[PDB]
């Protein structure tokens, strides 16, 4: 890892090996990557907090690997649960 | 007014040490002013005698007002006696006698607990016994004399009353409570005694 | 104590609508709160670039000496003290009113009434955010604690001062948004053909000519007409 | 010489006579401040004069100019000056305009008498000649090297000063050069001043363990930059501790008892006030020898833990409260599992004082705390000012940390210690990630132009002690040839940077020929030579020569003109 880190462009390998067998979509990749690594959650003081995850919204006509994204993100990520529609209630997306 | 609220009918503990600090001790001088016969400033105050000032030899004990003692103990030209009453042995008969007779106070100075002080801060290498050991002792004293004062303010009548032996710190501290509910349970006799 | 934070219906104030569209909550449940602030998003670029610039020195580790400076510097309180503090004060101190602070209180309670009746005779609907007895309470709750956080034991006419003006910049303000037509369009038709580009009227004429002419208000934010001589004079700024 | 070491009760004896009045207060102790040994020193004269009832006035000074505007402020009563920390490598009578016709009274009859006397006190060797010879007013405490290792220079400067043909124009050059030679030299520190005012103290006969324990103190400060010299001072205060302690050995503990004792000391930051494994993490010793900067460091510290057997709960864990099973255990497990990452240099032998029931503390411990203290104890020409009040105020801090009755100042103390190291460490990470200090032929330089709490590094104290962690990292690598380094802070206030010329030094425990030799820090005579020429608005002020305060823009000038400098 750490000696893969060093190469310059290593980002630009890292988006584009988020998802391989899906042609295009590099807007969507550098989303997800950024999503996949997100950022450090700050606490200032102890009082104030700042969220530290990245929220992405991938919204487009049907049949561009939306779901496949997602899908694809479910394998990788380390912790990822997968909800849909109408099949997610509100007590069951939070607490119950 | 001219004097403040809290030293209305009470003396601070500050007054106590000054009044304490007035009393006459023993010490070892490490100076001699004693003139030979073979200049010199001599002491001429006006509120002690400088005649043992004027004569002192070293290592020979004399008798000088506390205040002074103390004065020489800041440097290292005096050494302070402790007074008989402040050695292991008559704290420990002192303790006794206060375990023994649970009426009465025993006969400590007026000044023990001033004077204690008063030695264990300013000159605490001077006794011949451990002083972990006197100040352990001094409490014990203070922690039964408490006791007994405690005991004791249980008989606040309106006439009067004996505090026989108590010292000078404790009535002191004691005054502004006895010396003020007396006085409202003799308002109130008075009072009923109108006709 | 209740504090609520909410949001508008649509997200954003939409102040296009009524002010009644945009919030949801009834009149019942409005009433009990004591100040009801509308914030609203300014997008002004100095301020933007103020805050901007606050949030980065948040981010970049700036905040925790900042903070801690101004802290030991005595402009600021931390938390474990403002709570004792908070604690003190309220199992110490309970102010109440004096005369003059009351007779205060109750002559703005009337203005601050007459206001919304006249608000609501205008747009011939009843206000959403509504203004009741409940509301003199709460400017009487903010003279006290206004007065408690200094421990006086008497509120003076500086804590009503400062309650009223807290007040009118919150419940005042909620109260106050606004979205006949005919009149409106006449009038501005009117002035913009007898008034020239470059001179001025006096009001006094205009309502010779002739209401509560909200129209002038509304051409003072197109920016064609200019109140200046402390609203003695109207002046056509050049639009 | 000027005043030896067997000729300082003659010195003591001169200010008694001259200034114990009780009618006034003719005793004026000038003591320079960001400076534990000199805080030491003072601590130890006002106990002194305290017992002898002198009345004296204590002034903390923290530059040239602050002493400057003082002595022109000073009235003409006061006929005695201490001068603490400072003073003897500057023309002292040049630098306050002193001429001796003006100070002189009964000059009738081989003697000389002045109306007042100044006694400079510090360990700086660089002594100007025209103090240590050529002036009756200055007098100086001498260690002992003037009368060993100045002959030379003694002839040649009173060669020069009596003669105001070709063969005495020739001698004299090669006489000035011996004068010159002398200059031109790096400023070291060979004694420590509390050690000094101890053996004066010895001399009276003052002596106690309280003085003793402000001598430890004044030494054990120089052990982090000076290691030789408080490994040539170490065995006086070992004898001395014997000497002073009573016979009643092995008694029970009892509420009054203070002891110092010679044990085990480690070479770990705030071992008992602090967990075992934040003694090790923020050890500059151990970070230099394990190089905890980087991120396999911590790695490294994890596995050193397992190998002893000491759970990371354990050493995670308050000294206090620690098991007494492995806190019994150290002097085993560390003799067993530290040749091994080549710390055998940790263990040592340490002073470590007890007063009654309120647990022990070492000498290396006090003296962090008391440097924290100093530290963060509480249009540009102004806010710098301000900036001296609050520094010269944290001296007083520091002073009433001394005193026993403050002990909950002290536990403050060590708890700021522990922050300003937290702050040097993650600081010193972030310098050596990014790789910041950029290697030269002559000077490795390092520039601080943003970050995290910058304003911690305007205190000299502070940067010096970020220095301090840089240098003992660098001192470890024998890759990285000796040179010295340059450390520079913005300050953003006043626009003004705080260039601190540093030195390197050996690696600790490492004695050899070379070793024996002191480095010298040669940028005094650099700054002083590139402000003379090329006005900069250069702020040379500070008792620490290699110090400089230097406007953001006249940076980079400056400091290529050092670079085409080749004094240092
Ligand atoms: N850019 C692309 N490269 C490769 N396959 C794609 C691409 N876009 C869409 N597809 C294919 O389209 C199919 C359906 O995608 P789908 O998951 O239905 O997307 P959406 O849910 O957005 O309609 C997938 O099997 C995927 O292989
Ligand atoms: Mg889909």
């Amino acid at each position: 890892f750490r000696k893969i880190s060093r190469d310059r462009g290593i980002i630009d390998k890292i988006i584009s090996s988020m998802a391989p067998s899906i042609y295009g979509h590099r807007d969507i990749k550098t989303a997800v990557a950024c999503s996949l690594f997100g950022g450090v959650p700050k606490n200032v003081n102890g009082k104030h907090s700042i969220r530290g995850d990245i929220n992405v919204l991938l919204l487009g006509d049907p049949g561009t690997a939306k779901s496949q994204i997602l899908k694809y993100v479910e394998k990788t990520a380390h912790r990822a649960v997968f909800a849909t529609g109408q099949g997610a209630s509100a007590v069951g997306l939070t607490a119950s | 007014m001219s004097l403040p609220a809290h030293l209305q009918q009470t003396f601070s503990p500050e007054e106590i040490q000054f009044i304490v600090e007035n009393e006459p001790i023993k010490i070892f001088p490490r100076i001699t002013t004693r003139q030979k016969i073979r200049n010199h400033t001599r002491w001429q105050l006006i509120t002690t005698d400088d005649k043992a000032l004027n004569n002192m030899v070293a290592m020979r004990s004399t008798e000088v007002v506390l205040w002074i003692a103390l004065l020489l103990k800041q440097q290292s030209k005096c050494s302070i006696v402790a007074p008989q009453w402040l050695t292991t042995k008559e704290l420990d008969r002192k303790i006794q006698y206060e375990k023994t007779h649970p009426d009465r106070f025993s006969e400590l100075p007026w000044n023990w607990l001033v004077l204690a002080r008063i030695l264990f801060n300013k000159a605490k290498d001077d006794f011949h016994d451990p002083i972990h050991e006197l100040r352990g002792k001094i409490q014990d004293l203070r922690e039964i004399r408490q006791i007994k004062v405690l005991k004791g303010l249980k008989y606040l009548n309106e006439s009067h009353l004996q505090l026989d032996n108590l010292s000078l710190l404790e009535i002191n501290e004691l005054r502004p409570f006895i010396t003020e509910i007396m006085d409202k349970l003799r308002e109130i006799h008075t009072a009923s005694l109108t006709a | 104590s209740v504090l609520a934070a909410a949001n508008p219906i649509y997200g954003r104030y939409d102040d296009l609508k009524s002010p009644g569209d945009n919030i949801d909550f009834q009149t019942t449940i409005l009433s009990r709160f004591d100040m009801i602030f509308i914030v609203k998003d300014d997008h002004n670029e100095e301020r933007d670039i103020s805050i901007a610039n606050h949030v980065i020195n948040i981010h970049t580790g700036n905040a925790n000496a900042m903070q801690n400076q101004q802290e030991e510097n005595g402009s600021e309180i931390s938390i474990e003290k403002m709570k004792r503090y908070i604690t003190y004060c309220r199992l110490k101190c309970a102010p109440r009113l004096s005369p003059q602070a009351a007779e205060k209180l109750s002559s703005n309670f009337v203005t601050i009434r007459k206001q919304l009746l006249i608000n609501e005779l205008e747009s011939t609907e009843r206000s959403s955010i509504p203004i009741t007895i409940r509301q003199l309470e709460a400017i009487i709750r903010i003279t006290e604690s206004l007065a408690k956080l200094e421990l006086s034991p008497i509120a003076q006419e500086r804590h009503v001062d400062e309650a009223i003006r807290l007040f009118q910049a919150s419940t005042m303000d909620a109260a106050s948004q606004d979205p006949s037509l005919s009149e409106i369009r006449r009038f501005e038709q009117e002035l913009k053909r007898r008034l020239p580009i470059g001179w001025s009227t006096s009001y006094q004429t205009l309502r010779r000519e002739f209401a509560l002419d909200k129209a002038l208000y509304a051409l003072e934010k197109h920016e064609t007409i200019q109140l200046r001589h402390q609203g003695q004079n109207i002046y056509r700024s050049g639009v | 010489m000027y005043y030896g070491i067997s000729q300082f009760s003659e010195a003591y004896n001169k200010i008694l006579r001259n200034s114990s009045s009780h009618s006034s207060c003719q005793l004026v102790i000038f003591v320079s401040c960001l400076n534990i040994d000199a805080l030491c020193a003072t601590k130890m004269l006002s106990l002194l004069f305290k017992k002898q009832l002198v009345q004296s006035q204590i002034v903390p000074i923290f530059g040239y100019s602050e002493l400057r505007r003082h002595y022109s402020q000073l009235d003409d009563n006061i006929n005695s000056l201490l001068l603490v920390g400072f003073g003897g490598v500057i023309d002292l009578e040049a630098f306050l305009e002193i001429d001796p016709q003006e100070y002189v009274i009964d000059t009738d009859s081989g003697e000389q008498s002045f109306r007042r006397d100044i006694y400079v006190l510090d360990a700086h060797r660089p002594w100007n000649l025209d103090n240590i010879f050529g002036s009756q007013i200055i007098q100086c405490f001498d260690d002992g090297t003037v009368d060993d290792t100045l002959g030379e220079q003694k002839e040649a400067y009173y060669k020069l000063l009596e003669l105001d043909r070709k063969q005495r124009k020739k001698q004299i050059h090669e006489y000035e050069g011996v004068l010159e030679e002398y200059y031109s030299q790096g400023t070291t520190v060979v004694n420590s001043i509390s050690a000094q005012i101890y053996s004066l103290l010895s001399a009276i006969g003052e002596t106690n363990l309280s003085n003793l324990w402000l001598n430890i103190l004044g030494t054990t400060s120089l052990d982090i930059a000076y290691a030789q010299v408080y490994n040539r001072l170490y065995p006086l205060l070992q004898d001395e501790v014997k000497r002073l302690t009573p016979s009643s050995r092995n008694s029970v503990k009892t509420p009054d008892t203070l002891t110092l004792n010679i044990q085990p000391d480690y070479y770990l930051f705030l071992l008992r006030h602090s967990s075992l494994y934040d003694s090790f993490y923020y050890s500059n010793y151990v970070n230099a020898k394990l190089s905890l900067w980087n991120e396999n460091g911590k790695k490294r510290l994890h596995k050193m833990f397992a190998r002893m057997g000491i759970p990371l709960s354990t050493a995670q864990e308050t000294w206090l409260y620690m098991d007494h099973s492995i806190k019994r255990e150290l002097g085993i497990i560390f003799d067993k599992n530290l040749d091994r990452y080549g710390l055998q240099d940790i263990i040592r032998d340490g002073f470590v004082r007890t007063l009654g029931y309120r647990g022990s503390i070492s000498a290396s411990e006090f003296v962090e705390a008391l440097t924290a203290l100093l530290e963060v104890g509480n249009n540009s020409a102004q806010k710098l000012t301000n900036l001296r009040k609050r520094w010269v105020s944290n001296f007083w801090l520091s002073w009433d940390a001394l005193d026993d009755r403050k002990v909950e100042l002290l536990n403050r103390g060590i708890q700021l210690a522990q922050d300003l190291q937290r702050a040097i460490f993650n600081t010193g990470v972030a310098i050596l990630e990014k790789k910041l200090i950029k290697h030269l032929r002559i000077y490795r330089l390092c520039v601080l132009q943003d970050g995290p709490d910058l304003d911690l590094y305007r205190n000299p104290l502070t940067l010096l002690r970020l220095g301090n962690w840089l240098i003992e990292c660098c001192a470890e690598s024998e890759d990285k040839q000796l040179l010295p380094m340059v450390l520079a802070s913005i300050d953003e206030n006043t626009d003004t940077y705080l260039v601190a010329g540093l030195t390197p030094r050996y690696p600790r425990g490492l004695d050899t020929i070379h070793t024996k030799k002191p480095i010298l820090n040669n940028f005094s005579m650099a700054f002083q030579q590139i402000t003379a020429e090329t006005d900069a608005k250069v702020r040379i002020d500070n008792f620490e020569s290699s110090i400089i305060e230097i406007r953001r823009e006249d940076l980079s000038p400056f400091l290529e003109k050092l670079t085409l400098s080749g004094l240092l």
